[PDB]
């Protein structure tokens, strides 16, 4: 449901990224994680709650260089 | 960890 929305948002942040739309990917990626992050505190499961951070810190990672390559700008 | 991840995302969003 949230996780459904996170994916078809994160979808959209990784088509613009590939497009060079960087201020536009960065946002899409910002709330695509922000949902993860909402999934994340709802879920119970060590294995699930586990693998979500491996998927959100990948995002993470990828939105910070977008942002540090919009700051030097 | 959500702590950690949720101060990540403030930090992109400043």
């Amino acid at each position: 449901p949230q996780s459904t929305a996170a994916a078809t948002v994160l979808k959209r942040a990784v088509e613009l990224d590939s497009e060079s739309r960087y201020p536009q990917a960065l946002v899409c990626y910002q709330e695509g994680i922000d949902l993860l992050l909402q999934v994340l505190k709802g879920t119970k499961d060590n294995t699930k709650r586990c693998n979500l951070r491996e998927k959100i810190s990948k995002y993470m990672d990828r939105a910070e260089n977008i942002k540090k390559y919009l700051d030097q700008e | 960890m959500e702590d950690q991840l949720s101060r990540r995302l403030a930090a992109l969003r400043n």
